RNA sequence: UGUCGGCUCAUCACAUCCUGGGGCUGAAGCCGGUCCCAAGGGUAUGGCUGUUCGCCAUUUAAAGUGGUACGCGAGCUGGG
RNA sequence: GGAGGUUGGCUUAGAAGCAGCCACCCUUUAAAGAAAGCGUAAUAGCUCACUAGUCGAGUCGGCCUGCGCGGAAGAUGUAAC
């Protein structure tokens, strides 16, 4: 999991999801999609 | 093993027992465990011209099971029949003649050879000569440790005698007196001289379509998916003007044991992505046969089309010129991989592109980043002189790699 | 298989490969199909061949027809096409021999007349460097 | 993406085929190749055929002359009015051996004089 | 309001050196790289130099970075 | 379903939608690019673009603006109402 202060979409299967008030962006194509904070 | 059979080093053994037509007596190992079934064996070596005697027929499939003991003897049996419908014929009376297997010095006795004898017959006292050795079986010991008087026809024996140690290849024979000995020893070590010269210029893959003939290639690739690749495209190829058909093929370096199978087949050694060893290359340098290393894969066929139509010659490409052993790594946080070295070869310097090269497989390539001794940046490294190193944008060089560099010839 | 071969060239195997891509089939018997070819105008002129061995192993020749860019190299000229397709312009086409050509092609080119089978050679045309004339 | 006007251009066109048309038939084609239609279509074409698919809601509008206008309450799922202007019947050979053929399609009903069958 | 270094004695922060729990990996395994959580306990001996530091020799699971009048002379020393 | 001229032309050993350059037309159609992505040594293969059916009332994005959320780690003890 990548921590950046500006997370977004990488592709067309990352989602953006706000999970216990943090903005993460999960991906079902590619693990190294996954973020967090921002 | 009956569990997880036919491995890359099977089909190396098929390979080499059919460059030397012999019979294969195939004998699953290890019945005695759950998952160990020997159809997919049966069927995965039937793809390898090893078809059992059950659906065609050229081997047997006997299953033993060493450590328990089991199916031993219709081992023995498969074995004896096979031997029966091939040959054997041996004369118990004349001289006798023989191969040696192995010799060995010792402080007492002096040198010693392990002679299979195989026609004839090698009774204590008689004349010998072995290669360049001769001399006179002053003793004789069999197999469990008893001296003897007499050898059979097939019978393994280890003599006393000789004037040094012989080699694992050759003849023994015996003679009438020493002086002969002495001439037929003098004009051997002549002829193998001799041989030596000419094959090494007449072996070369330049002068294969001078002087069919059904030109043989050893082929040791890096991954195996190149391997299966390279095959598939050397397979269709060669009509009536020389043939290909490679006679080895595996996964590795260029093991000595692969060089001398193309020694014993007059094959020509090409190496994808790999180096040859100690052993190999002093096996290249005594039989002088032809040796070549490839980047891509399509060089290897572009040559072997040229060669079949024999156009070409030349070396270019790439020449090596230094081979730095990396001997202890202290890897700096600030974005550094420093690894010490200690040339073994040539000459090491900036402005070309190196070859990262672990247990004879190349890793990495590109060029350099800092090749310092302390600080002096000298950008050129005689050889037996220790440094530091740096290699662009890549880490992971452990402690035992080597630092090829190479000047790609224009 | 969708290959094409060569007014008869079955006599090698290079282009053979029928182990990765296709089932190992005698090529004889397509070797024994190369007098099939018969050629028609020399031995160099390409030919579509597609080999049926989907269902069992029966190898069927097919031979639907030539390709409408070697046609329209050979029967206008130049053997070569421009590699600046309108800007090196290799030269003009005669009308009725794309007609001809379009008239030999009467298997596909899926067209209700030849009247619009005209305009489709000529989109091969464009892409050659023949320059197009009614 | 269609629009109002472009949408009611072929609902025109379609009419003008049954405004003219003597017996027709519909047709689905859930699982044809386009490339056996390819031929269907171009012997079709060669038989004096007429056959086209249109939105299921657009044949229950463009049906308005009293073509194949009993077909209304049919007209669900893939459907493809097969119109024959000229020598009513016809195409109705063809869909009998490639249905049995190709095992497409139900071939729906005919429009004899209101005879969907 | 006695200013470097050493000795004795410490206390806190976490921007974690080891041990602990994890995501990604250009992570086969053994070893790694990078980021996240975590301050409970641990965290060299010598040769040179007045030295802090540094370079060396040999160890260790590791030989952390900082604040405390660059902690500490009404606790010692006095080499600078 | 997602197709034919057609492995477009060239280069190339082989470049077939998918190394690179030049174009980027036509046809049966509901639509289907001389092709957006993954793969093949090259083929093969798997999706998207678009379309037919399906269910049946809303749906997509941008602009202006009020109040909030992350970015936010320190040393004696909460200790930045
Ligand atoms: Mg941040
Ligand atoms: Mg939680
Ligand atoms: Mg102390
Ligand atoms: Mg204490
Ligand atoms: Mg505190
Ligand atoms: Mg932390
Ligand atoms: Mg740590
Ligand atoms: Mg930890
Ligand atoms: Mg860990
Ligand atoms: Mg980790
Ligand atoms: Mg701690
Ligand atoms: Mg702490
Ligand atoms: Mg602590
Ligand atoms: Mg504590
Ligand atoms: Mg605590
Ligand atoms: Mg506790
Ligand atoms: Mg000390
Ligand atoms: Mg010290
Ligand atoms: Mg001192
Ligand atoms: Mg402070
Ligand atoms: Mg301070
Ligand atoms: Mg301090
Ligand atoms: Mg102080
Ligand atoms: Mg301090
Ligand atoms: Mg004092
Ligand atoms: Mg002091
Ligand atoms: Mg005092
Ligand atoms: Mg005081
Ligand atoms: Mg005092
Ligand atoms: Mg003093
Ligand atoms: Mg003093
Ligand atoms: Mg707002
Ligand atoms: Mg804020
Ligand atoms: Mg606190
Ligand atoms: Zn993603």
């Amino acid at each position: 999991m990548k921590v950046r202060a500006s997370v977004k979409k990488l592709c067309r299967n990352c989602k953006i999801i706000r999970r216990d008030g943090i903005v993460r962006v999960i991906c079902s194509a590619e693990p190294r999609h996954k973020q967090r904070q921002g | 093993a009956a569990d997880d059979g036919v491995m890359p080093q099977t089909q190396e053994a098929v390979q080499h027992a059919k460059a030397a037509g012999v019979p294969i007596v195939v004998a699953v190992n290890k019945i005695d465990k759950p998952e160990a079934n020997p159809d997919n064996i049966k069927n995965g070596l039937a793809a390898l011209d090893v078809i059992p005697e059950e659906w065609g027929g050229d081997a047997p499939f006997v299953p033993v099971s060493a450590k328990l003991g089991t199916g031993v003897d219709e081992l023995l049996e498969a074995v004896l029949l096979q031997a029966e419908v091939l040959e054997l014929k041996a004369t118990p009376s004349a001289p006798g003649r023989g191969v040696v297997v192995e010799s060995r010095l010792d402080k007492g006795r002096g040198p010693v050879a392990t002679v299979l004898v195989q026609d004839g017959t090698l009774r204590q006292g008689d004349m010998v000569l072995v290669g360049i050795n001769y001399g006179r079986v002053r003793a004789m010991l069999d197999e469990n440790g008893k001296p003897i008087k007499e050898a059979g026809p097939s019978i393994p024996v280890e003599i006393l005698g000789l004037d040094g140690t012989p080699d694992a290849g050759d003849e023994m024979t015996v003679v009438a007196d020493e002086k002969k000995a002495r001439e037929v020893a003098l004009f051997r070590q002549g002829k193998f001289r001799e041989v030596k010269l000419a094959r090494a210029h007449a072996g070369k893959l330049e002068n294969i379509f001078e002087n069919k003939k059904t030109l043989n290639i050893v082929l040791k690739a890096d991954v195996r998916g190149s391997l299966e690749a390279l095959q598939g495209s050397l397979s269709g190829l060669g009509n009536d003007e020389v043939q290909v058909r490679v006679v080895g093929g595996g996964v590795g370096g260029i093991t000595e044991s692969d060089a001398n199978l193309a020694l014993a087949s007059n094959a020509v050694l090409f190496g994808f992505n790999v180096r040859a060893d100690a052993g190999a290359r002093k096996i290249v340098e005594a039989e002088g046969l032809d040796m070549r290393y490839y980047n891509v894969i399509y060089d290897i066929i572009e040559d072997v089309k040229k060669a079949l139509t024999g156009m070409l010659g030349s070396d270019l490409r790439e020449n090596i010129l230094g081979i730095a052993e990396v001997r202890d790594v202290f890897r700096s946080p600030k974005f550094g991989a420093i690894a010490g070295c200690m040339v073994t070869e040539g000459m090491v310097h900036r402005n070309r592109p190196i070859r990262v090269l672990r247990d004879d497989v190349v890793i990495f390539e590109g060029e350099l980043e800092s090749l310092r001794r302390f600080k002096d940046d000298v950008a050129e490294v005689r050889a037996g002189m220790e440094c530091g190193i740096g290699v662009k944008s890549y880490n992971d060089v452990k402690v035992g790699d080597k630092i090829e560099v190479f000047e790609k010839v224009e | 298989i969708k290959l094409q071969v060569k007014a008869g060239q079955a006599n090698p195997s290079p282009p053979v490969g029928p182990a990765l891509g296709q089932h190992g089939v005698n090529i004889m018997e397509f070797c024994k199909a190369f007098n099939a070819k018969t050629q028609g105008q020399e031995p160099g002129l390409p030919t579509p061949v597609i080999i049926t061995v989907y269902s069992d192993r029966s190898f069927t020749f097919e031979t639907k027809s030539t390709p409408a860019a070697v046609l329209l190299k050979k029967a206008a000229g130049i053997t070569s096409g421009s590699a600046r397709p309108n800007s090196q312009k290799v030269g003009t086409v005669t009308r009725a021999q794309l007609e001809e050509i379009a008239k030999t092609k009467q298997a596909d080119l899926t067209a209700a007349d030849l009247d619009a089978a005209v305009r489709t050679i000529a989109g091969s045309a464009r892409s050659m460097g023949l320059n197009v004339e009614g | 993406a269609i629009k109002l006007e472009d949408k009611k251009a072929i609902v025109a066109e379609v009419n003008e085929a049954a405004k003219a048309a003597l017996s027709a038939v519909v047709a689905d084609a859930r699982g044809v190749t386009v490339g056996a239609m390819t031929g269907l279509r171009k012997e079709a074409r060669e038989a004096g055929v007429y056959v086209k698919v249109v939105r299921n809601t657009l044949l229950k509008r463009a049906v308005e002359g009293t073509q194949f206008d009993v077909l209304n309450d049919v007209f669900k799922g893939p459907t493809l009015i097969a119109f024959s202007n000229e020598h009513p019947g016809a195409a109705a050979r063809i869909f009998r051996e490639f249905a049995k053929g190709q095992d497409k399609f139900e071939i729906k009903a005919a429009a004899f004089e209101g005879q969907f069958l």
